[PDB]
């Protein structure tokens, strides 16, 4: 509002406290997106880790994955994402309480906790489950019997890596 | 008119102690509430008209 | 924990915040001599007076307006809190949801409704598993010329025998004909075990 | 230039406190150490990680911890303890025991209903300023009507929330 | 010679 | 009262008496009933 | 006098931009209540909507 202007302060201190409202405004805008940002991701207290043998029943989860050889740390379809302090006047913007890199391991963690457990870790302690016996489980949920899954795993393998793959290009195009 | 700050109200009487040099008083909203009698120095409690 | 009435103590300090500030915002002049408008139709003149005015009632009615857009923001916020409150009570009071996380971290069984001050608290009532044992498992049993598979429950095998338990606690049973259903023979399920079934 | 932060950990607790300059690389004007948010002084940055207990920015935390002595520390904060859940092909978890574990979960339904007077907020007594209020414009019926509008949907929310079924069961 | 105030000199204000 | 301005306070029309009776109420047909009282 | 109009042109831009900034923090919070509910629906488990 005022410049340099030593005389304009006492008269903005005279409209009364409309710049502490907006103060407290913006306050609380940042803390509504810092709780946003904890409530959407930060869902867990235990943070999962991938096992060292990527063989997941033979479903290629590769692509979302996080890649350890980047140095960011993170998923192949994240980095496509990715790639999709200014004090000028007064008017300035605050980095986010998390970063990219605790998102990114919060997603991992996510993940790890989906293909290991499936859906008791987030009820609760982690139960170990192999992956061709929670995705037969899965199809109970839905009417298909466990039997469609042990007699057609491959092409159901087949089909997931080949949506996995077009979803990526899909992105790109 | 109590020491010319010219006002509307019910004037009652409170159990305030006002301090022997304090004349009157506000609130949390800086609003006119208790006021000491001219000629009397008695504790008066003005409140907003009905 | 005092704390733990967060959003029900901040309602309040907010709405206490924006009379506090709509009464004192009476007091500030917006380009007057002073606020108090006796003052200002008594010492100056009518001309001047009426001319004056002008800045404090624009004053005064650009801070009703904003109040007034606050309390809709803040309503309208209030009535997004109160939906979803009045949701959470009919699906997890008047029944038994099955979402997750919808009513409290884990398996939802109860919920018991209370009464707050301009708020409501559930007692979620969660059913957390708890004592995990490590067990070998196995997709399928292979019996003499057909495939077993469990029909409610997962084949787990202590290291000798194998038996029937549920998916969310350990009931050793034995596996029967009453439990399992044959679906093809062995030959397209990877890791089926050669285990007898008991009829 | 930026923004003055303090960081306290509670009156009550002790009465040390550090700064934060926001947008400052600890080159215009005790420990200092540079954040990615700002020039932290005040607090010293440990290795260690530990649940966040005061948010400073850009994943820095601060914390009133024993330094060694009762000081502010700076940390990264951790997103959890890690776990290693071995997955196996044959290997299955099943749970023997259980806890019933009753949570809380805090919700708003309404707010205190109020209702403002625009010829008693606006003008005092003075029979003449309500003349020029009325050339205004009608923005005292908006005014009034939204006040009552919001009444009547605090009433509504409460309504909803509560009174959803006719009989009351003994 | 200086001495220090730790907390003084605070007077009543306007008799409010 | 606390208002000196005009800046009336409307009181709810479900007072907190009202408000206990409905918790009380729905407590109770969760303990009886559980489910089917509310369909 | 100048700088009255000044001043209260500026605050009421400034005030304008906040409002709108709380009306899109409003629609953001929504968006991300909707997005936790989703993942906790989905990917903590099987939901059948």
């Amino acid at each position: 509002i005022c410049g340099d202007s030593t005389e304009c302060s006492n008269l903005l201190l005279q409209y009364g406290s409309f710049c502490t409202q907006l103060k407290r405004a913006l306050t609380g805008i940042a803390v509504e997106q810092d709780k946003n940002t904890q409530e959407v991701f930060a869902q867990v207290k235990q943070i999962y880790k991938t096992p060292p043998i990527k063989y997941f029943g033979g479903f290629n989860f590769s692509q979302i994955l996080p890649d350890p050889s980047k140095p960011s740390k993170r998923s192949p379809i994240e980095d496509l994402l990715f790639n999709k302090a200014q004090k000028f006047n007064g008017l300035t913007v605050l980095p986010p309480l998390l970063t990219d890199e605790m998102i990114a391991q919060y997603t991992s963690a996510l993940l790890a906790g989906t293909i290991t457990s499936g859906w008791t870790f987030g009820a609760g302690p982690a139960l170990q489950i192999p992956f061709p016996m929670q995705m037969a489980y899965r199809f109970n949920g839905i009417g298909v019997t466990q039997n469609v899954l042990y007699e057609n795993q491959k092409l159901i393998a087949n089909q997931f890596n080949s949506a996995i793959g077009k979803i990526q290009d899909s992105l790109s195009s | 008119n109590f020491n010319g700050l010219t006002g509307t109200g019910v004037l009652t009487e409170s159990n305030k102690k006002f301090l022997p040099f304090q004349q009157f008083g506000r609130d949390i909203a800086d609003t006119t509430d208790a006021v000491r009698d001219p000629q009397t120095l008695e504790i008066l409690d003005i409140t907003p008209c009905s | 924990t005092p704390s733990a009435l967060g959003k029900l103590q901040d309602v309040v300090n907010h709405n206490a915040q924006a009379l506090n500030t709509l009464v004192k915002q009476l007091s500030s002049k917006f380009g007057a001599i002073s606020s108090v408008l006796n003052d200002i139709l008594s010492r100056l003149d009518p001309p001047e007076a009426e001319v004056q005015i002008d800045r404090l009632i624009t004053g005064r009615l650009q801070s009703l307006q904003t109040y007034v857009t606050q309390q809709l923001i803040r309503a309208a916020e209030i009535r997004a809190s109160a939906n979803l409150a009045a949701t959470k009570m009919s699906e997890c009071v008047l029944g038994q949801s099955k979402r997750v996380d919808f009513c409290g971290k884990g398996y939802h069984l109860m919920s018991f409704p209370q009464s707050a001050p301009h708020g409501v608290v559930f007692l979620h009532v969660t059913y957390v598993p708890a004592q995990e044992k490590n067990f070998t498992t196995a997709p399928a049993i292979c019996h003499d010329g057909k495939a077993h598979f469990p029909r409610e429950g997962v084949f787990v095998s202590n290291g000798t025998h194998w038996f029937v338990t549920q998916r969310n606690f350990y009931e050793p049973q034995i596996i029967t004909t009453d439990n399992t259903f044959v679906s093809g023979n062995c030959d397209v399920v990877i890791g089926i075990v050669n285990n007898t079934v008991y009829d | 230039f930026g923004g003055v932060s303090v960081i306290t950990p509670g009156t009550n607790t002790s009465n040390q406190v550090a700064v934060l300059y926001q947008g400052v690389n600890c080159t215009e004007v005790s420990n200092v150490f540079q954040t990615r948010a700002g020039c932290l002084i005040g607090a010293e940055y440990v290795n260690n990680s530990y649940e966040c207990d005061i948010p400073i920015g850009a994943g820095i935390c601060a914390s009133y911890q024993t330094q060694t002595s009762q000081s502010i520390i700076a940390y990264t904060m951790s997103l959890g303890a890690e776990n290693s859940v071995a997955y196996s092909n044959n290997s299955i978890a099943i749970p023997t025991n259980f806890t019933i574990s009753v949570t809380t979960e805090i919700l708003p339904v309404s707010m205190t209903k109020t209702s403002v007077d625009c010829t008693m907020y606006i003008c005092g007594d003075s029979t003449e300023c309500s003349n020029l209020l009325l050339q205004y414009g009608s923005f005292c019926t908006q005014l009034k009507r939204a006040l009552t509008g919001i009444a009547v949907e605090q009433d509504k929310n409460t309504q909803e929330v509560f009174a959803q079924v006719k009989q009351i069961y003994k | 010679s200086y001495t220090n105030s730790f907390t003084r000199g605070v007077y009543y204000p306007d008799k409010v």
